[PDB]
């Protein structure tokens, strides 16, 4: 249960949700900056 | 390989259908 | 205000001065055969 | 130039397209024994 | 048109054409079974591509019988 | 709502469209292009392949690369954190994990591409004939740097990135796969050679039976920007190559889709081929020539040249192109004519 | 008219016959797969597993 | 079998070639307006 | 999966699709079934070439 | 046999040319 | 009769026959004529050819054991070279047919019908108003021919040297020159795969664009190109909507807006590529070959460091070394 | 043999003499205008 | 007009400007390397 | 030894001739 | 034809661009630099450095064998002085 | 089976026109995408199971 | 006898292209058509029709 | 029965046929020789 | 020589079937009155 392997995947499936995280963070804090009509 | 294209080709066609068999006037481009 | 045709002139030769060195680097560096 | 006026057009009912494929069909299924021999 | 036995019993499934849920729905539950689907693919895929070593799960010809 | 806020930003007239397809795009082609570079100048292929592959080892924009991985990692995607490289980066380097790192990021960035292609079109209001050409380059890269080291053992029999180390993939597929005798590949360089074509006398026919409509002679400035009449004679251009080669077009509409056709599907004909060798069923040989070549010693023809030009090649090179083999050739051994 | 690439979009809204073409495409793939058994059945020699 | 190496394509060009020419006329029999 | 596929099943059975993705996708109009089961056909295809 | 195919396919090419560049619609102007 | 000779030149000029037979033409079109019966003929029924002048004949006609891919029309013997080897220099046309005759009767006849045919399309266009400058587009890949089949032969001191008649043939000649002249590391053939692969890139770029930014006047069932008539006023294409898509994938100053900036690039791009494969070809007709990058890295001790560019080098021995097997008595390979 | 030779170079002087006293028949003339 | 400084064309370009001049600055010394 | 000292000096020579000419402004 | 950005023209003109410039390029150039010259690029991709290719007799290359023990091979070829 | 699904074909054929495909508000030809993929998934993955 | 061999036969042909391009476009200029094809008297459509 | 309105007639011109022809014999003459290889 | 049985008949029919399809439908369109 639980190998290196495994515990490798867990680091990449966690820092990839943080890479959509901060994008998104961004991208939803700066539309909503400037887009008047 | 050769599905790709075909996936492609009618999803296309798809999310075209109004601008298929052409298109018509306006000039407005380059200002928001 | 800096006139256009200088800037270009100036990053023109720049620009052949760096990759001049690149050809040099050609006879002398890793990349010789000496 | 002149359009030929000597020209007519030519014609194929259903019943003689059924009427030929049997004349070739069965012809064939008659001399390919003798094709292949 | 032309009804039949069997067209008449089908008749109520086949009715609610245009029929569609207001506003974004049920879509935003759509969207975690699509992101769990995802990385069920990546793991399955990791795992046939030896990227993904598990004690107990050996990926060749051997394990078997 | 927050989303269409978003994608009012998104959707945005800049200098540079970003688009929902930038969200993959933008991401994946810079680490792309950026891996490339990256690789190019500082990443060496010692370890990997017996070689040199960077400007910091002495190679020049020719001979530099981000060559593939060994071919002991198999078809792994060579993860920085994957088991092999276990999140170090030097490691991860020198395994090849930077080729891996390009082709994937790259196979994404060409599909975000064509996504802002289809958005952009979508946006403005055209068809989108320019995101179905654009398949072509898709397969190919697809074909070439995903199927046919699939097929392979490993990624090692790949194209590496680099100048170069294309050339070799070229004299690899003419030695190996005889690629050249391959029914897919001509109709491959028949799309691409006669899409050339197309392009080149296309152009010097519109520029050559141009309307005057202005009093200089550089022709150039006398274009209405703004439609109305056409600015060359099709008429005229029509007359002309209906003289000169009895065949000439007269419908603009299906000129330029011609335009499309003969250099996408050719790409598409040469994917084909390349997928087939990825299997190695290649159209090396032609069994009725051979049979008579066995029984008959004076029987030659420029078939039978070519493939002792393969076993040549491949004898030759196999040894220092696949390391992995151990190769050991001596010199008895090795086919070669007279005194050469 | 329709252009010879163009000569199926008859069924595009025609749900009674593009059940029937489908219908005609299913007996054909069934139709194969039944008739191309027997042509190995016809030349496949069971002699020798091994 | 030990037959004809050309039974096989003069068997079907014989049925071809034939039964198109029919099929070339019916056809544009057919499509005649009215 | 032929159990989910049987859950799943009902669902479409009973729920509608939002208003947002019935615009989106088109739906309504055949030839977008066509478009996504093309996609899916040949994703399966590379599987089993592959398999 | 081979032979003959090859020269007969080549012979059809040749064959076609003809028709197309002699034989083609008449390119008509404006009233089409 | 107005004059006959008068009359004559008249009808050879007039721009109302059906092909435009010109000045140029009353030279093209019979040598073109002979070049083309004399291949037909050759590939169909020619007798093997000693192409190495080392009695070793090489059969490449249909007739003869061959097929489309293997045929081809075999290059004059090498122990003629340069020599004009016209029929009437044959004790025999059976002498003509095994050292290669055929071959020289249709590259020459082919490359002066189609330097012509270069002349023509000069004519026509001066005969019909329109601006020249279209036989200049066509000088390139007639530039390649010259190149292929007279430049390399008299460069390498034989006619045996030059490409054969054949699509294997045309292999051959490849791998070998890749051999003896390393072609790939050669700057004008990269610019030559530049413009062929720019210009299939930019053919289907300007074909997809203007087809893709069509105004509508056809149904939804009816072929868009029946909305083009021939001999139109007006485009059939939004030109600015075009420029609007293409301009927003890149970014704007990276799109033309000028459909004669357009067409030109169209032009220039490819032409300009093909003209320096074709002065590639010219160049290494007298050994300016490749970049020789072989054992150019090596470390600190003096070992040498392989790259990709060794490699090709290894790739090429083999040609080289296997290549005409028993042609070569001595060990360097001058000729 | 040395027949044929002669036949073909007649046969090259006739289109070659056509070619030259072609252009030279006032060819820069032949054009839609200026003349 | 009264343009602004921070762009996402400014973004884009540096992301390009910056690496690049830093890789000229590390090629250019690699030319000096010897054994 | 480093010649690069000429280059320079006749590099900067060709616009010189022509910048001076900005300077007086006239004739280009 | 225009968009919010200040036009290029402009800033590549404007003398505040050079002033901040003039230090910010060079700055880059210098850095790129001593990262090549201070050897510190060989350590960061694992190159080799000209006397780093082989040990002193060894005339073989160090070819990675296997995928999964491939870090520790790695390792024990730099082992051997190379 | 081949011979059943071309006779059934041919039937669909001539009686193209049945009321079932008729939408009961537009009075035009309409085929419900959404109900009918869900009805198809619940009979796939019903059939899955089994299997 | 390499160098001076190719670099003179680059400068001959390019000569041969510039050739062409002047000679065709003085015989277009003199006979006053370099710049366009008259939109009014466009002398093509004053040919009879080869068809 | 009702005549199928949804049918329309399908149109092949000269020139498609000569490009069509065109396109089979250079196939044609291209994979003959594989055929017999 | 020594060549395929099937590939004679392979390239008849691989000329003909198509051709055949063409020439069927450019009649059919040429037929049709006005
Ligand atoms: C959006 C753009 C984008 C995309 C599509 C990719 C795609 C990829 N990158 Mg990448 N990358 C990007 C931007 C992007 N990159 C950026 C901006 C950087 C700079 C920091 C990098 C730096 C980078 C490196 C350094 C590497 C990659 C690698 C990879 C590849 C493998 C990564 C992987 O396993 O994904 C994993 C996928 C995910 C994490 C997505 C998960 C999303 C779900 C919805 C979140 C769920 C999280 C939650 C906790 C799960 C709960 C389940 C529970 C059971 C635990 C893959 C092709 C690797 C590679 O190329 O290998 C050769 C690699 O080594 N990338
Ligand atoms: C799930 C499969 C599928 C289905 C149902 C359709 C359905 C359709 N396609 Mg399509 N397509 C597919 C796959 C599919 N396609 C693939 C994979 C590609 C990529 C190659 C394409 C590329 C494509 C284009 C480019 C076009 C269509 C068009 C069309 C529409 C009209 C078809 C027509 O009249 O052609 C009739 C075709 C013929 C009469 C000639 C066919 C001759 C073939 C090529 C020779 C081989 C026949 C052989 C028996 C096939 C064996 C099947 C094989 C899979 C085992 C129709 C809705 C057209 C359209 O939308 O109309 C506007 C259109 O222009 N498709
Ligand atoms: C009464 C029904 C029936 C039965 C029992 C069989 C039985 C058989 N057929 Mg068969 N067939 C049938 C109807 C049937 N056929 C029909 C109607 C057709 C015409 C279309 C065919 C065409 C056909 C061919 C062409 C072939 C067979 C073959 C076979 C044999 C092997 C089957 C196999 O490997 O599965 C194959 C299994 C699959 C293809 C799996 C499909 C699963 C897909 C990918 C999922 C679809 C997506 C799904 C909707 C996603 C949601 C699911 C959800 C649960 C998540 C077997 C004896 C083979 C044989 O040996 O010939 C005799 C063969 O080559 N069949
Ligand atoms: C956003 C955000 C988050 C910021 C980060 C930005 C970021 C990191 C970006 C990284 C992207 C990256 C690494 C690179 C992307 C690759 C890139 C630059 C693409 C290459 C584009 C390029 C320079 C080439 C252009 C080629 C060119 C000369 C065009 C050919 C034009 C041509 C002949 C077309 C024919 C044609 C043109 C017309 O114009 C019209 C009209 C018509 C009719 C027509 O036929
Ligand atoms: C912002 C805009 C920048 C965007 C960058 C995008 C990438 C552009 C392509 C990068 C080209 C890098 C070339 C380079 O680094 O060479 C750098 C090399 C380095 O030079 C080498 O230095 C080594 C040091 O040990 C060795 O000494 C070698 O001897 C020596 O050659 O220079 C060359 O010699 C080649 C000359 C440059 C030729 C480049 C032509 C590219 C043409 C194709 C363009 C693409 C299409
Ligand atoms: C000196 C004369 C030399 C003879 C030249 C011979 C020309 C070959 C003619 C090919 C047929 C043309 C045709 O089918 O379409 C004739 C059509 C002309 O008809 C077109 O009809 C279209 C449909 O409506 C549009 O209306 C166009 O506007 C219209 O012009 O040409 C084209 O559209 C396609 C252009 C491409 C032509 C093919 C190039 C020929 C290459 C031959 C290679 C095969 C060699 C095999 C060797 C064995
Ligand atoms: C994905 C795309 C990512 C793009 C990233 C930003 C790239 C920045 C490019 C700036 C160049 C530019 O703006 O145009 C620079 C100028 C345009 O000039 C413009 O003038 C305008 C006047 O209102 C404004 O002043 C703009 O600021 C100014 O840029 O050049 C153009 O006219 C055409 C450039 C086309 C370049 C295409 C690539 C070819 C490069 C040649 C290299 C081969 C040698
Ligand atoms: C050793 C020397 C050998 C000498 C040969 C003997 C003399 C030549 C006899 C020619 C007989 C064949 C006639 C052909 C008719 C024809 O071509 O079109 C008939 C048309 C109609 O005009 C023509 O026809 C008109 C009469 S009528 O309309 O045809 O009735 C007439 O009035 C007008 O003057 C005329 O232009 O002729 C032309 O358009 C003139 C151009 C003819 C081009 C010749 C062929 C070009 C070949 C180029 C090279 C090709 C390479 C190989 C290709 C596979
Ligand atoms: C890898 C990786 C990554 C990435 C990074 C990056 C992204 C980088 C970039 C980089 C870059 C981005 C670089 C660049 C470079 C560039 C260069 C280096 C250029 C050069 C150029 C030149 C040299 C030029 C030349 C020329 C031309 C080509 C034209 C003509 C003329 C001349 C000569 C000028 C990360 C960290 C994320 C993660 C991990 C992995
Ligand atoms: C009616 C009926 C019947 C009968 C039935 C039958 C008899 C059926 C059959 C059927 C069949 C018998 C079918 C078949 C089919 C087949 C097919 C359908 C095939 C196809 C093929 C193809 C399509 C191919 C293609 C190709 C080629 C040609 C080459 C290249 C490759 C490929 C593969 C692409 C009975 C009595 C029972 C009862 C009921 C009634
Ligand atoms: C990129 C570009 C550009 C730029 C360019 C450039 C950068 C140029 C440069 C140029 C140059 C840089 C020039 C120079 C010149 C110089 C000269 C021309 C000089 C001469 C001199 C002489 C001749 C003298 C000599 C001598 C001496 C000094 C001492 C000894 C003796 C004697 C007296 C001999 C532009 C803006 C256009 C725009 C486009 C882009
Ligand atoms: C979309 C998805 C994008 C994902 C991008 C992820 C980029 C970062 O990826 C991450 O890199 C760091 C190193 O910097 C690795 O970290 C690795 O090295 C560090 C030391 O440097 C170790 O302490 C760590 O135990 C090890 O896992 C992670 O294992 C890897 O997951
Ligand atoms: Mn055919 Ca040019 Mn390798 Mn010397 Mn012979
Ligand atoms: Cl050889
Ligand atoms: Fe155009």
């Amino acid at each position: 249960t639980i190998t290196p392997s495994l515990k490798g995947f867990f680091i990449g499936l966690l820092s990839g949700a943080v890479v959509l995280g901060l994008t998104f963070a961004v991208l939803i804090a700066i539309s909503q900056i400037d887009k008047v009509q | 390989l050769l599905f790709f294209f075909g996936h492609i080709w009618h999803g296309a066609r798809t999310l075209f259908r109004d601008v298929f068999s052409g298109i018509d006037p306006e000039l407005s481009p380059e200002q928001v | 205000r800096i006139p256009l045709w200088i800037v270009a002139t100036v990053a023109g030769m720049g620009v052949i001065v760096i990759v001049g060195l690149f050809f040099y680097g050609a006879y002398a560096g890793l990349g010789s055969s000496l | 130039m002149e359009p030929n006026p000597n020209r007519q057009p030519v014609e194929l009912n259903r019943t003689s397209l059924y009427l030929g494929l049997l004349l070739i069909l069965v012809l064939a299924l008659l001399f390919s024994s003798y094709f292949f021999n | 048109a032309r009804r039949t036995w069997l067209g008449d019993i089908l008749r109520p499934l086949n009715s609610e054409y245009g029929k569609v849920a207001p506003g974004w729905g049920t879509t935003p539950l759509m969207a975690v079974f699509m992101g769990l689907f995802l990385v069920f693919l990546l793991i399955i895929l990791e795992i046939y591509n030896s990227t993904l070593i598990l004690d107990g799960v050996n990926v060749s010809w051997k394990a078997l019988g | 709502g927050w989303f269409d806020i978003l994608d009012d930003w998104l959707k945005r007239d800049r200098f540079v469209f970003v688009g929902w397809s930038g969200i993959l795009l933008f991401p994946c082609a810079y680490l792309a292009l950026g891996g490339w570079l990256t690789g190019t100048t500082f990443v060496t292929s010692w370890y990997t392949h017996g070689l040199a592959s960077s400007y910091l080892e002495g190679c020049n924009f020719l001979t530099v690369a981000v060559s593939t991985p060994a071919n002991s990692m198999g078809h792994s995607l060579l993860l920085l954190w994957g088991p092999e490289a276990q999140g170090d980066f030097t490691r991860w380097c020198q395994l090849g994990g930077l080729w891996t790192f390009i082709a994937l990021h790259g196979a994404f960035g060409l599909i975000g591409f064509m996504l802002r292609q289809f958005e952009i079109a979508r946006l403005v209001g055209v068809r989108p004939y320019n995101a179905i050409a654009f398949s072509a380059p898709i397969a190919v890269f697809v074909s070439v740097f995903l199927i046919y080291p699939l097929g392979q053992s490993s990624w090692f029999f790949a194209p590496s990135f680099g100048v170069a180390a294309i050339f070799r993939f070229l004299l690899f597929f003419q030695g190996f796969h005889n690629w050249t005798l391959n029914p897919f590949h001509m109709m491959g360089v028949a799309g691409v050679l006669g899409g050339a074509l197309l392009c080149a006398i296309h152009g010097a026919t519109v520029e050559n039976t141009l309307f005057q409509d202005g009093e200089g002679a550089s022709t150039f400035r006398a274009f209405n920007p703004t439609q109305a009449e056409e600015t060359y004679s099709m008429v005229t251009a029509n007359r002309f190559w209906s003289q000169i080669f009895g065949i000439a077009f007269s419908n603009k509409r299906w000129l330029h889709f011609f335009m499309l056709f003969v250099p996408v599907t050719g790409l598409w004909m040469s994917a084909i081929g390349v997928v087939g060798l990825a299997l190695n069923l290649r159209s090396y040989d032609f069994i009725s020539q051979e049979i008579r070549a066995a029984e008959d010693p004076e029987f030659e023809t420029f078939y039978t040249k070519n493939l002792l030009l393969n076993e040549g090649i491949r004898a030759w090179m196999a040894p220092q192109d696949q390391p992995h083999e151990n190769f050991v050739f001596p010199e008895e051994v090795l086919p070669r004519g007279n005194a050469l | 008219g329709l252009p010879w690439y163009r000569v199926h979009t008859v069924l595009i809204n025609d749900p009674g016959r593009l059940i029937a073409a489908h219908l005609m495409h299913t007996a054909l793939v069934a139709g194969w797969a039944g008739s191309m058994a027997l042509y190995e059945l016809a030349t496949f020699d069971p002699s020798d597993p091994v | 079998m030990e037959v004809n190496q050309l039974g096989l394509i003069a068997t079907a060009l014989f049925v071809l070639v034939p039964s198109v020419f029919l099929i070339i006329l019916y056809v544009q029999t057919e499509s005649q307006q009215k | 999966a032929g159990i989910v596929g049987i859950i799943a099943g009902l669902f479409h059975i009973l729920v509608r699709p939002p208003q947002r993705l019935y615009k989106a996708l088109r739906m309504g109009n055949i030839e977008t079934v066509l478009s996504s089961s093309i996609a899916a056909v040949f994703f399966a295809a590379f599987v089993v070439a592959g398999t | 046999m081979e032979t003959i195919t090859y020269v007969f396919i080549f012979a059809c090419i040749i064959a076609l040319f003809f028709f197309a560049i002699f034989f083609r619609e008449p390119p008509r102007i404006t009233k089409k | 009769s107005a004059n006959l000779w008068e009359r004559f030149c008249n009808w050879v000029t007039s721009t109302d026959n059906r092909l435009y037979v010109g000045w140029f033409g009353v030279i093209m079109i019979p040598t073109l004529l002979a070049a083309t019966i004399c291949f037909v003929i050759a590939f169909i029924a020619a007798p093997p050819v000693d192409i190495d002048g080392i009695r070793e004949p090489v059969s490449g006609s249909l007739l003869y054991g061959n097929n489309i891919i293997t045929g081809a029309v075999v290059p004059s013997s090498n122990a003629i070279g340069l020599h004009f080897y016209p029929i009437w220099e044959a004790a025999s046309l059976d002498e003509w047919l095994y050292n290669g005759g055929p071959y020289q009767l249709i590259i020459f006849h082919f490359l002066l019908g189609a330097s012509c045919y270069m002349g023509r399309q000069w004519e026509l266009s001066y005969r019909l108003g329109m601006r020249p400058w279209i036989c200049v587009a066509y000088s390139a890949p007639l530039a390649s021919a010259f190149a292929v089949f007279l430049i390399y032969p008299i460069g390498q001191g034989s006619f045996s040297d030059g490409m054969p008649l054949g699509i294997s043939g045309t292999f051959n000649f490849m791998i070998v020159f890749q051999a003896e002249h390393n072609i790939l590391m050669h700057p004008f053939h990269q610019l030559g795969v530049a413009g062929v692969f720019g210009g299939a890139l930019f053919c289907a770029m300007h074909g997809s664009l203007v087809t893709s930014s069509l105004i509508r006047e056809t149904t939804e069932t009816e072929s868009a190109n029946y909305g083009y008539k021939f001999g139109q006023e007006e485009e059939t294409y939004n030109i600015v909507a075009a420029h609007g898509y293409f301009g927003r994938l890149i970014f704007q100053y990276a799109s033309f807006n000028n459909s004669r900036s357009l067409h030109f690039f169209l032009a220039a791009w490819p032409v300009v590529g093909v003209w320096f494969t074709a002065l590639g070809i010219s160049t290494m007709a007298f050994n300016l070959n490749g970049f020789n990058f072989n054992h150019s890295v090596i470390d600190a001790k003096g070992n040498v460091i392989n790259t990709w560019a060794d490699i090709i080098n290894r790739a090429n021995l083999g040609m080289e070394v296997m290549h005409e097997r028993n042609a070569h008595n001595f060990p360097l390979d001058l000729a | 043999m040395e027949t044929l030779k002669i036949t073909v170079y007649i046969v090259v002087t006739f289109f070659v003499l056509l070619f030259v006293f072609g252009f030279l028949s006032g060819d820069p003339a032949r054009n839609p205008k200026r003349k | 007009v009264s343009y602004p400084i921070f762009t996402v064309r400014w973004v884009a370009v540096h992301t390009l400007a910056v690496p690049t001049i830093f890789f000229l600055g590390a090629i250019a010394a690699m030319q000096f390397i010897q054994r | 030894i480093a010649q690069l000292t000429m280059i320079a000096m006749i590099g900067i020579a060709g616009p010189m001739i022509i910048f001076l000419l900005a300077v007086r402004r006239g004739n280009l | 034809g225009t968009t919010g950005e200040r036009p290029f023209s402009d800033i590549i003109t404007s003398v505040r661009y050079w002033v901040i410039h003039s230090i910010t390029i060079p700055a880059l150039f210098i850095a790129g630099w001593l990262f090549v010259s201070t050897g510190l690029a060989y350590d960061v991709f694992g190159t080799p450095r000209p006397d780093s290719y082989y040990a002193q007799e060894q005339r073989s290359i160090p070819l990675v064998t296997d995928r999964f023990e491939a870090k520790q091979q790695v390792e024990t070829f730099l082992e051997q002085l190379k | 089976l081949s011979g059943l699904l071309f006779l059934a074909a041919c039937w669909h054929w001539v009686y193209w026109d049945l009321e079932l495909f008729r939408d009961p508000r537009t009075g035009e030809p309409a085929l419900d995408l959404p109900k009918m993929f869900g009805i198809h998934l619940f009979l796939a993955g019903l059939l899955c199971f089994g299997f | 006898r390499s160098w001076l061999a190719t670099s003179h036969f680059v400068l001959a042909f390019f000569f041969l292209v510039g050739h062409l391009w002047h000679a065709g476009r003085a015989r277009a200029a003199a006979a006053g058509f370099e710049k366009g094809i008259d939109r009014e008297s466009e002398p093509v459509l004053s040919m009879p029709s080869l068809d």
